[PDB]
């Protein structure tokens, strides 16, 4: 009934900078408005609650404002423990949270390396096909993968994943994998994996020849 | 003291 | 020091029932009402139950009111959950969670949370990873850098660990969260990046294990000299 919208997605910023993320109801809450934060493998923390009221133990660099649909969690200088999952969380009517405003750590644009990898022999005599493509240390997360078994673009038939960010580099991996039944993996030769990243001038294709 | 859920609203009544 | 400790997680199929319970310490727990929250990577938190000071003083999100019983034994300051007819979505992180429960003040606001316990339901049968070599192909650029790795194809449930040569080689490793596909098993790939020519001499091994099934693979990953 209620619906929090929280923006941006992912805020990417740097120690002893100021975050402002945003959290929007859909209808009027008054200030019946709370914030959590959560770092990987660990449980929601409070932080804010009645909109501004921050919680026993949390540091004054945190801090809360707003009534009515409009909300924001300020960070005022952030330290290295800051960066995590921020939700709001509203008890006007029910209880329902936001999506979560991610907070990453920025560094320089870095560019993907790139490597495809063909299905190993002995997956192929089990009659299954998968064309594995990595992209490595790249920054910012954002690329778009895309399949073209040959050089017509795939759909439906792939999934990948992304690591966290690197707690020394700060850049992102991501695993990126072609399933295929090995007849109609035989029926076609050339596999493509071209991948488009902010860091790279246009976009990057790695390829094989089945049978090489 | 009893916890109310009147149409999604909350509120507490202490007898 | 407050404490919410969540218990009874596991694999469980459709349709079946599971009990999930949370051991508090650290403050008195009769005064304070309780909630289980859970949480998926998809559609993130959502509140489950609510019970109140009086143990028969409930409510209930719509999706699980009816199937799901929340309670306490305020004896042994235990919160349980009760799940029945469990489906596939209910497949989540469950969280134990304290309420403020300042009746002058705040309350329906989480001030203390549990580690969690995890819910997984599916059709699927435990089954040991299938595990394939990622070659380091020969067309890479020589004095320079090359990637390879190993595949770890339809295993279920979660989780599995991977290493490499015996976790002597952990720079340059990047283990991916699996993916669940269609079939309902898992799949995950762990790579490595090392420099070009030492792949013509240099041994790279991947262990990986999947204690549900029992599954312990040591995998040789060799150059496909095309
Ligand atoms: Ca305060
Ligand atoms: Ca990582
Ligand atoms: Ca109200
Ligand atoms: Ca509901
Ligand atoms: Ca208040």
């Amino acid at each position: 009934e209620l619906t929090l919208t929280q923006s941006p997605a992912t805020l990417s910023l740097s120690p002893g900078e100021r975050a402002t993320l945003s959290c929007r109801a859909s209808q009027s809450v008054s200030s019946y408005l709370a914030w959590y934060q959560q770092k990987p493998g660990q449980a929601p923390r409070l932080l804010i609650y009645d909109a501004s009221n921050r919680a026993t133990g949390i540091p004054a660099r945190f801090s809360g404002s707003g009534s009515g649909t409009d909300f924001t969690l300020t960070i005022s200088s952030l330290e290295p423990e800051d960066f995590a999952v921020y939700y709001c969380q509203q008890r006007s009517n029910w209880i329902t949270f936001g999506q979560g405003t991610r907070l990453e750590i920025k560094r320089t644009v870095a560019a993907p390396s790139v490597f495809i990898f063909p299905p190993s022999d002995e997956q192929l005599k089990s009659g299954t096909a998968s064309v594995v493509c990595l992209l490595n240390n790249f920054y910012p997360r954002e690329a778009k993968v895309q399949w073209k078994v040959d050089n017509a673009l795939q759909s439906g038939n792939s999934q990948e994943s992304v690591t966290e960010q690197d707690s020394k580099d700060s850049t992102y991996s991501l695993s990126n994998t072609l399933t295929l039944s090995k007849a109609d993996y035989e029926k076609h030769k050339v596999y493509a994996c071209e991948v488009t990243h902010q860091g790279l001038s246009s976009p990057v294709t790695k390829s094989f020849n089945r049978g090489e | 003291c009893q916890l109310i859920n009147t149409n999604g609203s909350w509120h507490i009544n202490c007898k | 020091e407050v404490q919410l400790l969540e218990s009874g997680g596991g694999v469980v199929q459709p349709g079946r029932s599971l009990r999930l319970s949370c051991t508090a310490s650290g403050f008195t727990f009769n005064n304070y009402g309780m909630h289980w929250v859970r949480q998926t990577p998809g559609k993130g938190l959502e509140w489950l139950a609510v019970i109140w000071f009086d143990e028969n003083n409930k409510y209930y999100a719509d999706s699980v009111r009816g199937r799901f019983t929340i309670s306490r034994d305020n004896s042994k300051n235990t919160l349980f959950l009760q799940m029945n007819s469990l489906k596939t979505e209910d497949t989540a992180m469950y969280y134990c969670a304290r309420d403020i429960s300042l009746v002058r003040d705040a309350f329906i606001y989480f001030d203390f949370w549990g580690l969690g316990t995890l819910v997984t339901v599916s059709s699927a049968s435990t089954k040991g990873p299938s595990v394939f070599p990622l070659a380091p192909s020969s067309k890479s650029t020589s004095g320079g850098t090359a990637a390879l790795g190993c595949l770890v194809k339809d295993y279920f449930p979660e989780p599995v660990t991977v290493s490499w040569n015996s976790g002597a080689l952990t720079s340059g490793v990047h283990t991916f969260p699996a993916v669940l596909q269609s079939s309902g098993l898992y799949s995950l790939s762990s790579v490595v990046t090392v420099p070009s020519s030492s792949l013509g001499t240099q041994t790279y091994i991947c262990n990986v294990n999947h204690k549900p099934s029992n599954t312990k693979v040591d995998k040789k990953v060799e150059p496909k000299s095309c």
